[PDB]
């Protein structure tokens, strides 16, 4: 498929991020790896740069092609709708990419965005009643539904 | 009239919440 | 499962029934709701309506003025500081054997003040002679949605047990005579009560108002330099309250001669040894008034002792303690997705707009 069919972007805007990951792709594997993303000071303290790539990480390889940075990126097009965006921020916790937020996977990705700002057992203890609250069906895991019912009206 | 007396305990041994480093999720003060 | 710290209990997701937390007599099973309590398990909300209603009906028959005798273990301010509250009967007496009297207080600043109610309730239901609630200035609509208690049974329950809450807390009494020795109220006097028959004649079924003797009995308290005063002004503007009264040493003093009293035992402020006796009064010899906290290490931060004082046998014995170890919340109970997708947000836009440049 043309890059333009698979995202919100157009011709133009495709050879504009072709320009931006050639700069990016240090090696010229035709790969971002994590460590060409760590070349860039601005990414330096930023605990969410992982879990982003993981999630342009479609096939699982450890690196981003083009075709995987394009439809990355293109979760974040102004042109994205809600619901895009919603899935997008599950994602962001859902690191097994089974479609479930399990109590351990909520704890680990909030434990990189805390760091050292809360106890572990802190931590462990808001997760927990977190899940409880939020967790309609009693599986002990939050589905898209029950996230959505938890953060829709955040916008 | 009646007699006043004190009973004594321990000190308090608590947690407190770790400095909130701005570079990462906070949690805000109270 | 996939959990990581099991270094912490896991809360019940449980709620308890009607079954479950009433006996076959309409009793409630005090030693069942303390132990599911204290693992922040939940009642389903119909039960906890129960409790809050039945409490309710309780309090209303009472007078606004209790009287109440030795023995008994009197309790200062309690703010949600359910874990605490557990040493506190340990402490204190079991309530199955020992006469207690609250002082009001046991909502807001604390995360387990839905806990506080429900477990005092039952005991009161449970007790209903000998266990005794009084107002204090944070039982209120005014104050619990200033403060946490309307967003914790928001969380927790619903606003349906918030407004029983509400509704409970107009029917708790204003003051105890204890001994016929003692008025016990949670903040101190009004110049609007110079008998305690001023106290009997009140209307207490309503949000307290921001003016008069209902306002002042929960919400007056001794002038900084109580005892020692420059002026004699008995009542003077409130300046940390903003509203009611200071109250002076002489203005105490001429109160419990007028009224053959030996003190004034109340609440409202916290102390770093859980207790303070001011000076004795020049016609009893005895400390004209007795300030009782007795919430541990308050906020978590005051790192101050907590008191009650158990009167029996003629001996008034104020018996500290210490904190006890309690769960973790995040500030007004927010859960960790609100808490975090903000921050999520921002960082995802940081990194994409500085690898597009
Ligand atoms: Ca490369
Ligand atoms: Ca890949
Ligand atoms: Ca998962
Ligand atoms: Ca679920």
């Amino acid at each position: 498929y043309p890059l333009e069919m698979c995202s919100h972007f157009d011709a133009d805007e495709i050879k504009r991020l072709g320009k931006r990951f050639k700069k990016l792709d240090l090696d010229n594997s035709g790969s971002l790896s994590v460590e060409e993303f760590m070349s860039l000071p601005e990414l330096q303290q930023n605990p969410l740069v992982q879990r982003v790539i993981d999630i342009f990480d479609t096939d699982g390889n450890g690196e981003v092609d083009f075709k995987e940075f394009i439809e990355g990126v293109s979760q974040f097009s102004v042109k994205g709708d809600k619901e895009q965006k919603l899935r997008f921020a599950f994602r962001i916790y859902d690191m097994d990419k089974d479609g479930y937020i399990s109590n351990g996977e909520l704890f680990q990705v909030l434990k990189m965005m805390v760091g050292n700002n809360l106890k572990d057992t802190q931590l462990q203890q808001i997760v927990d009643k977190t899940i409880i609250n939020a967790d309609k069906d009693g599986d002990g895991r939050i589905s898209f539904e029950e996230f959505c019912a938890v953060v829709g009206g955040l916008d | 009239k009646p007699k006043i007396i004190i009973t004594g305990c321990e000190d308090n041994v608590y947690e407190k919440l770790p400095e909130q480093n701005s570079n990462f999720l906070c949690v805000k003060k109270l | 499962t996939d959990r990581v710290v099991k270094a912490v209990p896991f809360p019940p997701s449980h709620r308890l029934t009607a079954k479950e937390v009433f006996d076959n007599d309409g009793k409630p099973r005090v030693d069942i709701l303390k132990a599911h309590l204290m693992k922040e398990g939940r009642l389903e909300e119909s039960v906890a309506l129960r409790i809050i209603t039945e409490g309710a009906s309780i309090l209303r028959q009472e007078k606004n003025l209790l009287d109440i005798d030795a023995p008994v273990t009197v309790c200062g301010d309690i703010h949600g500081q359910f874990f605490d509250l557990m040493k506190l009967f340990e402490v204190g007496g079991s309530p199955a054997n020992t006469r207690y009297l609250f002082l009001g207080d046991y909502v807001d600043r604390g995360y387990f003040s839905i806990e506080c109610v429900l477990y005092l309730w039952a005991l009161k239901i449970l007790y209903p002679k000998t266990l005794f609630l009084l107002r204090g200035n944070h039982e209120c609509r005014h104050l619990t949605e200033y403060f946490t208690f309307k967003q914790e049974c928001k969380i927790k329950y619903s606003e349906r047990v918030y407004d029983a809450c509400m509704d409970a807390f107009d029917c708790l009494p204003l003051a105890a005579l204890m001994n016929q020795q003692f008025l016990c109220v949670h903040g101190g006097l009004s110049p609007e009560i110079n008998t305690l028959d001023d106290i009997r004649k009140l209307d207490r079924f309503k949000e307290p108002p921001a003016y008069g003797p209902m306002c002042d009995i929960l919400w007056s308290d001794p002038l900084e330099d109580f005892g020692n005063e420059k002026t004699q002004e008995h009542f003077t503007h409130n300046t940390v309250r903003g509203c009611s009264y200071f109250y002076s040493y002489p203005a105490v003093c001429e109160f419990l001669q007028h009224n053959n009293l030996l003190s004034i035992l109340r609440a409202h402020e916290a102390q770093d040894a859980g207790y303070r006796m001011y000076r004795k009064s020049q016609t009893t010899g005895f400390p004209s008034l007795i300030t009782i906290f007795s919430a541990p290490n308050y906020l978590d931060v005051y790192n101050n002792k907590a008191a009650v004082l158990k009167y029996e046998n003629n001996v008034m014995n104020i018996r500290q303690f210490n904190c006890s170890p309690h769960p973790y919340w995040l500030p007004n109970f927010m859960d960790v997705f609100t808490w975090s997708l903000p921050f999520v947000g921002e960082k995802v836009t940081e990194m994409l707009v500085n690898v597009l440049n």
